[PDB]
């Protein structure tokens, strides 16, 4: 058989491991607690600032950039997620910085998404700096009722290669 | 520990000084005779500082003297015509002085004193730029000084006066110098490259004795002689590290991945080899074996002139001198260390605070799983709009975009706010027109507002989004005009009271039958009623039919609320038209299919460049000549037709695009003949706006055909069919672009169909 | 594709001011060697001006008669980044005859 | 000189090479995305440099013809002079010419094509 092999720092760990177990215990422990703790506060944050692009209210959404030069197609994958619930009133609007990112329609509606359909709802992105500037650009899909975004996603537009 | 530079005797050098080469020197210029060295430094900030370390202690630091101009590459050695005994040479940019620390004991620690003599100096005509001391010839007892100078010039002196100076043959920037006793040869590197070795007797009768030209500059050369078995010459530049021979070639090289600083090849072990240490600008020195890494280091500073001696009875110590100003004795760290957790049994994790912050945390969690007014007025008159928006907190990154629809053109779009003080109102004015031939699908436009709330949580703020629609008026789309009788088709409204004078509802336009033409031409005709109480529609355009149809309801709504009666109804008991509407359906699919076919032509149409590119720069990469063969021909016709068929493109999406817009009216209307074809309340008028009305504009991905066509089939699918045969079979969808119209329009007939029965739309 | 999925940085289509590079006569600055090998080594790796970079590293090679290994490691480089691969292994083979150095092998290679 | 001159106008010409390269794949970008304008603009560049490079490939190829015109001049030169002597004294001076060729020793080559 394949069965791997052992070597002089094997028998060494698992020496330390024997006569060290209880400290290595209640440090992995403490170590745990730590790592629980920092993990619900950047989901709490996360929750805060709706960062996270796949959050009852079932939605997915992601966005793919492509192509070089200063015109970008940016396309949003949408995705309802739910057994049999269509979702109405949607709308989706984008944050960029307006002198580097020429949008020509930075909010619109998005279409009835039937449960199961992968909506791509593409827009074309214009870099406008001379100069190679790389500026993330935010996305915001929120009902038409509401004003905390439902869900939000973000893109690094890459550089320019312009002219 | 392992692979540290463990620390010794160490401190810090003076305020802000600057040092370089040539300060650290390390010798007996005490001249006791005992072995134990004795660190000298000297900046050229002007101070000249000796030390005796003892393993901080304030007795360490043996003299601190200032002379007043700079000091430049310390040195040890006999500079005295008389005796053998080290003397300690400083050189100032235009000044030589020899000196001799003679120290003098008092009866404690500290009562001993050290006295600097000045020997000799000597006026400096040209500006010095560092020196080398050696025993030039075949002298003995002598250590005799040849100073470089800024500008090429070397001048050497006899260890008493000015014996000559001799110009470098071509040299811009004065490189290191050195002198190989083996050789009798004073080696340099000139700003071209080449490593010059130069004989002695042949520059005290002014030439080159060899040349090697290395890939670089060098910052160092230390010519070593402690083995006289087989010479070498060391040379470190900024990018490699060659060991040289004597004749004049490489007898060995690295290609250091570092940038180097400093090196010293210090006494060496085996049978020929030497070993080498070099420090890096990455704060490291490495120890090899000529080329091979035996050690290496973490230093704590950038080493500048490293130096290895021994210090108070521990042999080679190795002393580091930064250019900023520390200075450290330090010896090898060789002690691997168990990489385990502290045991520290007094620090335990505490448990109250951080479970009260768990438990906020969580509940935030476990609970979300179960601030700006704005407002848009139109002018009565390109009818100018002006927003208003107003805040209860104190917003930022504020955006104001406005969107209308394809149509009307906005004079302005976007506007920018900063931050704002609370209850703080802004105003933003725009101008409204149309701009085309065709009539917008709706006289409705959306304002949006994107914010941030600055939260202690994220201080660059949560982002929030808030929007307002206005509505725009007939008169700035249409004008009053000439009726006609007959038109290709018309519809009915009949209302339950009696027909009101098209003056009193559309007071704009100046009897009891009304015409419009919007700017575009198109026409259309408003019927009142004389026996009956209904209202007909006509035109030869479905699409006409929609805008004047919706203001003349709205009109009727508005004026009989105006009257206060609250009893009316816009009943068109009639039939749907489906036919009239098909027809923009498969008009715009013809242009979608035209659209798809031009497409893979212009696929075609490229790669065939493409080909014909690729042969082409073959062609030109070849050295050889050759016919062209006409290839250029075929390049010239097949970038016709790409132009060619990029403009039919171009236009057949200026086509789709108007089909799209037309085709959006006509749906508008044909929703709002099906809600008052049968008593359509709020809620299924909204889900019908949402299913047939997905989107402004095709695109290559996703089109108005399958997603209506997918949203219909799912509305008939979860609420009105009861067969699952057919739920399988004919009621699925997709989202890829169909082959032929048929399945949109039998599923929108049967979706009629199955309202008129009875069925009602829901959406779980 | 993503832009870094064949690649440690994005995918690209191709791969005052001190001294202005139209001014100079670089038939003049050939002559100097101790000029013309920090002026070589400005154009090529500060402007990235490959063209101007060749020709004064062919009027510096002309004027070494041939016999210096750095002259045509550097036109092997530019040549390299030109996209002529056989003219740069040329002159990369020819430096190597004049002196082996770790940077012709890992050039040629 | 007609050597440097075809050096010179083939770095050109590969610059201009990879130029045309990138605009095809900046060219063909844009036709993905569908921005037809782009494409045109694209597609004009790359028309402009087809035929910048056309007139270059002309003049190159018309400066590497009278370079091996040269080149075969100077070789039928070596054989005349060679030729002219009978037995070893021909082999010698084929040697001696092509080893005042690579020294560029013109008058010492016209030397041996004179006396031997």
């Amino acid at each position: 058989l394949n069965v791997p092999r052992k070597t002089r720092l094997y028998v060494d760990q698992t020496l330390r491991e024997r006569e060290a177990g209880t400290a290595m215990h209640r440090t992995f422990q403490a170590d745990l607690y730590l790592l629980r703790l920092r993990a619900a506060r950047a989901y709490v944050q996360a929750l805060e600032s709706s960062l996270s692009p796949v959050s009852r209210e079932p939605l997915k959404l992601h966005a793919v950039v492509q192509g070089l030069g200063p015109t970008f197609k940016l396309t949003l994958h949408l995705q309802n997620t739910s057994t049999a619930r269509p979702i109405l009133g949607l709308v989706v609007c984008f944050l960029y910085n307006e002198v580097l990112y020429a949008l020509p329609r930075a909010f619109f509606k998005v279409p009835l998404l039937v449960p199961g359909l992968n909506y791509p709802l593409e827009t074309f992105v214009k870099s406008l700096s001379d100069k190679g500037i790389s500026d993330i650009i935010k996305v915001l899909v929120l009902r038409e009722g509401q004003s905390t975004p439902l869900l939000s996603a973000h893109i690094n537009m890459p550089m320019s290669e312009g002219l | 520990s392992l692979f540290k530079a463990r620390d010794w005797w160490s401190t810090v050098l003076g305020d802000k000084e600057e040092f370089d080469q040539g300060c650290l020197c390390l010798a007996d210029v005490d001249n006791t005779g005992n072995g134990q060295d004795k660190i000298i430094v000297g900046s050229f900030m002007g101070y000249l500082r000796i030390f005796n370390p003892h393993p901080a202690q304030a007795e360490d630091l043996l003299l601190e003297v200032h002379l007043r101009d700079p000091i430049l590459q310390v040195e040890v050695g006999k500079f005295v015509s008389g005796t053998e005994m080290l003397h300690l040479a400083v050189l100032h940019s235009r000044k030589l002085c020899v000196y001799s620390v003679s120290g003098t004991l008092g009866n404690v620690e500290h009562g001993n004193q050290y006295q600097i003599k000045l020997m000799y100096e000597h006026n400096l005509q040209r500006t010095a730029c560092n020196m080398t001391y050696g025993s030039f010839g075949g002298v003995k007892g002598r250590d005799l000084i040849c100073i470089q100078s800024v500008d090429g010039m070397l001048m050497v002196f006899e260890q008493e006066s000015y014996a000559f100076g001799r110009f470098l043959p071509g040299s811009l920037l004065p490189g290191p110098l050195a002198y190989s006793s083996r050789t009798d040869s004073f080696i340099t590197v000139s700003s071209c490259h080449q490593v010059e070795s130069y004989k002695y007797q042949v520059l005290a009768f002014a030439v080159v004795d060899w040349t090697l030209n290395i890939g670089e500059q060098a910052i160092d050369i230390c010519i070593v002689s402690f083995i006289q078995s087989a010479s070498s010459v060391f040379v470190l530049g900024e990018r490699n590290f060659f060991c040289l021979k004597d004749n004049g070639q490489i007898q060995f090289m690295k290609k250091l991945d570092y940038s180097p600083s400093c090196f010293l090849p210090y006494c060496s072990v085996s049978e020929g080899t030497i070993n080498t240490l070099i420090g890096n600008h990455n704060n490291m020195l490495h120890i090899y074996q000529d080329v091979t890494l035996k050690w290496a280091t973490q230093l704590p500073h950038v080493p500048v002139a490293v130096r290895v001696g021994c210090l108070h009875d521990l042999k080679g110590v190795i002393v580091t001198l930064s250019d900023d100003g520390h200075l450290q004795c330090s010896y090898l760290g060789t002690d691997p260390s168990l990489f385990q957790a502290p045991k520290v049994e007094s620090r335990e994790l505490n448990y109250d605070e951080l479970d009260m912050e768990l438990k906020e945390l969580q509940k935030v969690i476990k609970n979300v799983n179960k601030d700006l007014k704005v407002s848009a007025m139109v002018s009565p008159n390109s009818v100018t709009v002006k927003v208003t928006l107003k805040n209860r907190v104190a917003l930022q990154k504020i955006k104001l975009s406005i969107y209308v629809q394809p149509p009307l053109v906005l004079t302005g779009d976007q506007f920018t706010f900063e931050f704002m003080a609370p209850e703080m109102t802004r105003t933003v004015g725009f101008s409204v027109y149309l701009k085309g031939s065709y009539s917008p699908p709706e006289l409705e436009g959306n304002a949006v507002v994107s914010y941030s709330r600055p939260t202690e949580r994220n201080p660059d703020g949560i982002p929030r989004v808030s929007q307002c629609k206005f509505r725009l008026p007939l008169k700035l789309v249409c004008l009053p005009g000439q009726p006609s009788k007959t038109a290709s088709h018309k519809l009915t409204i009949d209302t339950n009271k009696s027909p009101v004078s098209l003056l009193s509802l559309f007071p704009g336009f100046a009897v009891n039958v009304m015409g419009f033409r919007f700017l575009g031409g198109s026409q259309v005709t408003l019927l009142a009623s004389k026996t009956s109480q209904r209202y007909r529609i006509q035109s030869e355009q479905f699409e006409d039919l929609w805008l004047i149809t919706n203001e003349l309801i709205i009109r009727l709504q508005e004026y009989f609320e105006k009257q206060g009666i609250k009893d009316f109804t816009c009943s068109f008991s009639g039939s749907v038209p489906l036919e009239e509407y098909f027809e923009l359906i498969d008009h715009h699919f013809e242009l979608r299919i035209n659209g798809e076919k031009l497409e893979e032509l212009l696929s075609e149409r490229a790669v065939q460049f493409r080909a014909i590119q690729r042969r082409l720069l073959t062609r030109f990469k070849d050295k050889t000549p050759a016919p062209l063969q006409h290839l250029d021909t075929l390049l010239d016709g097949t970038y016709k037709q790409v132009i060619a068929l990029a403009d039919a493109v171009e236009e057949n999406q200026d086509n789709l695009f108007q089909s799209f817009t037309r085709l959006k009216s006509a749906t508008h209307l044909v929703i709002l003949l099906i809600g008052l074809w049968q008593k359509l309340s709020a809620d299924q008028i909204a889900i019908l706006e949402a299913a047939f009305l997905p989107l402004q504009q095709d695109t290559q991905e996703l089109g108005w055909e399958e997603t209506v066509d997918a949203a219909l089939s799912h509305l008939l699918k979860t609420c009105l069919s009861k067969s699952s045969k057919e739920q399988a079979l004919n009621l699925n969808s997709q989202l890829g672009i169909p082959k032929d119209t048929s399945q949109l329009k039998k599923h929108i007939t049967l979706f009629c169909d199955r309202l008129a029965k009875g069925g009602r739309l829901c959406l779980s | 594709t993503p832009r870094t999925a064949y690649t440690a940085r994005p995918i690209a289509s191709s791969s005052g001011p001190f001294i202005n590079l139209s001014r100079l006569n670089l038939a003049k600055y050939a002559q100097k060697p101790k000029l013309a090998k920090a002026l070589f080594e400005y154009i090529f790796h500060h402007e990235n001006d490959v063209k101007t970079a060749l020709d004064l590293a062919a009027l510096s090679t002309e004027h070494s008669q041939y016999k210096d290994w750095w002259w045509k490691v550097q036109i092997g480089k530019c040549y390299y980044r030109l996209g002529l691969y056989r003219e740069a292994e040329k002159q990369f083979k020819s430096a190597l005859k004049q002196q082996e150095m770790v940077d012709t092998f890992l050039y040629l290679a | 000189e007609y050597h440097s001159v075809h050096q010179k106008l083939s770095a050109d010409m590969a610059d201009n090479s990879n130029l045309i390269r990138s605009l095809l794949v900046q060219a063909e970008d844009a036709r993905l995305m569908r921005d037809m304008k782009t494409m045109k603009n694209r597609y004009k560049e790359l028309y402009d440099l087809n035929k910048d490079l056309l007139n270059g490939y002309k003049i190159r190829c018309n400066n590497h013809t009278e370079l091996l015109g040269s080149l075969k001049a100077v070789n039928q030169a070596i054989q005349r002079a060679g030729h002219l002597r009978v037995g070893k004294p021909k082999n010698q001076v084929i040697t001696a010419c092509r080893d005042a060729i690579r020294s560029n020793n013109i008058n010492m080559l016209f030397r041996i094509m004179r006396v031997g």
